[PDB]
């Protein structure tokens, strides 16, 4: 399904909160 | 008030993805009723579109569980999942409303007769912002945009047949549109399918023409939506 | 019942997170914590996970617009850095207003009722309160900046006294407060040699007891551990 249409146009790794959802 | 200052925040708004700022600061800058170039037709373009697109994607996800929650029959849950909706849909439908706003009073209606193509930039998006409109909408209220939405499309494309080639980036985008409108919306398959490929046949046969880019990029996804309709 | 205020609105703010729509997820979070009834570990969960992805957008776009800042201001153009810097200070004060939105939160609600033996509570608040000053002390400047990074390194601190005392080494409440308390270090106070003895103890810390995880616990615990060993790499 979903048909497309016309389209337009180091720092440290802190951690992750992952969801639990 | 300085248009020149509006246009570099729409440009800082958009670095920063901030496209509620970019929207509204080229909201501002087509209420002074003057005439946009191209770069601003493309910053209006790109602000509204991605401001419209986020409603679009949230309105999607939330319907598409409102439907499973009334087949699970969870009446409870199901109002309080149809307020989200609807508060997701009027903020659509405001977006909507702001753009064809600007469209029916700035721009087309300051296009001159040899503006041919703004005239067509803005007619298809016209047509674009009645097919949102449409997305989200039935019943009498659905046809009613749907009809505007067909001819807004339709007087663009005639326009564009007459004054651009098949490949040019703005008609190739403006088929491609209307083929999923017909598609999409209003469950025409075959009307979908014969415009899709009018378009890609017409821009192959004169595919010997420096814009490649963005006019291939597009003509790829007719293919594919021709594919994906078989 | 299904009417009642934290029903409703954790109903809400599960529905803007599968949207996407964060600013009514946090929105809706912090109205549940607001009734002053302890949050699950779920809910819990979902208010970190709504602030995070709030102030994320905010800190990404201060930076875009800090660093136009910065090359502006080496350009010269009056005209121009003027206007960028008032939009960077309304980006600053919408990214104040989430972090001290959070912070009340913890200081009146989260931080006020959790009980002396609810250690991973303390834990995950203390780690929130000094991960929210941090992100404070990286806009802020002159005796402003003084005060949020020491309430930052301070709440961070006594989080990391709780955890080494009350969790083991392979907690990903623990391994995400050192990698956290690490890069304030590392960012905040400049401190390389300090950042990266914190981090390379707590990656040892948690390796020497990875075999005993299950899958699933293995797979939470290496993943901050992964990011503990890719800031030790780019640190020296």
């Amino acid at each position: 399904l979903r048909s497309c249409s016309v389209t337009d146009a180091p720092r440290s790794l802190s951690s992750p909160t992952v969801t639990l959802s | 008030g300085d248009r020149e200052q509006l246009l570099q925040r729409a440009r800082l708004a958009e670095q920063a993805e901030r496209y509620d700022d970019m929207a509204s600061a080229m909201k501002a800058v087509t209420e002074l009723n003057e005439p946009l170039s191209n770069e601003d037709r493309n910053l209006l373009s790109v602000a509204y579109k991605n401001v419209v697109g986020a409603r679009r994607s949230s309105w999607r996800v939330i319907s598409s569980i409102e439907q499973k929650t009334m087949a699970d029959g969870n009446e409870k849950k199901l109002e309080k999942v149809k307020a989200y909706r609807e508060k997701i849909e009027k903020e659509l439908e405001t977006v909507c409303n702001d753009v064809l706003s600007l469209l029916d009073k700035f721009l087309i209606k300051n296009c001159n007769d040899f503006q041919y193509e703004s005239k067509v930039f803005y007619l298809k998006m016209k047509g674009d912002y009645y097919r949102y409109l449409a997305e989200v909408a039935s019943g009498e209220k659905k046809n009613s945009v749907v009809e505007a939405s067909e001819a807004a499309y339709k007087e663009a494309f005639e326009i564009s047949k007459e004054q651009m080639q098949p490949t040019h980036p703005i008609r190739l985008g403006l088929a491609l549109n209307f083929s999923v409108f017909y598609y999409e919306i209003q469950n025409a398959p075959e009307q979908a399918c014969l415009l899709a490929k009018q378009a890609f046949d017409d821009a192959i046969a004169e595919l010997d023409t420096d814009s490649y880019k963005d006019s291939t990029l597009i003509m790829q996804l007719l293919r594919d939506n021709l594919t994906l309709w078989t």
